[PDB]
């Protein structure tokens, strides 16, 4: 902010909320499939039971 | 709509522009940073000088 005025700071402020925003996508997916494994090893367990 | 008239030395033009800090730009007249509209020139030396 300091370093830069307000006119030319949005695309220089853009990357650093898309990207920011775009990882946290990218880690939410990987958690859907693992929770996709341990359903499915979750019900065997239970059918072993 | 809005106009505005005034007259300003030669070099301190380029501070009529929104975000640049200054003397005139931070003391006499300044814009905000979602400013809409622009601005309109020229040498009058013939006439006021």
């Amino acid at each position: 902010f300091s370093r830069l005025d307000k006119v030319e700071a949005e695309v220089q402020i853009d990357r650093l909320i898309t990207g920011r925003l775009q990882s946290l996508q990218t880690y939410v997916t990987q958690q859907l499939i693992r929770a996709a494994e341990i359903r499915a090893s979750a019900n065997l367990a239970a059918t072993k039971m | 709509v809005y106009a505005d008239s005034f007259v300003i030395r030669g070099d301190e033009v380029r501070q009529i522009a929104p975000g640049q800090t200054g003397n005139i730009a931070d003391y006499n007249y300044k814009l905000p940073d979602d400013f809409t509209g622009c601005v309109i020139a020229w040498n009058s030396n013939k006439l006021d000088s």
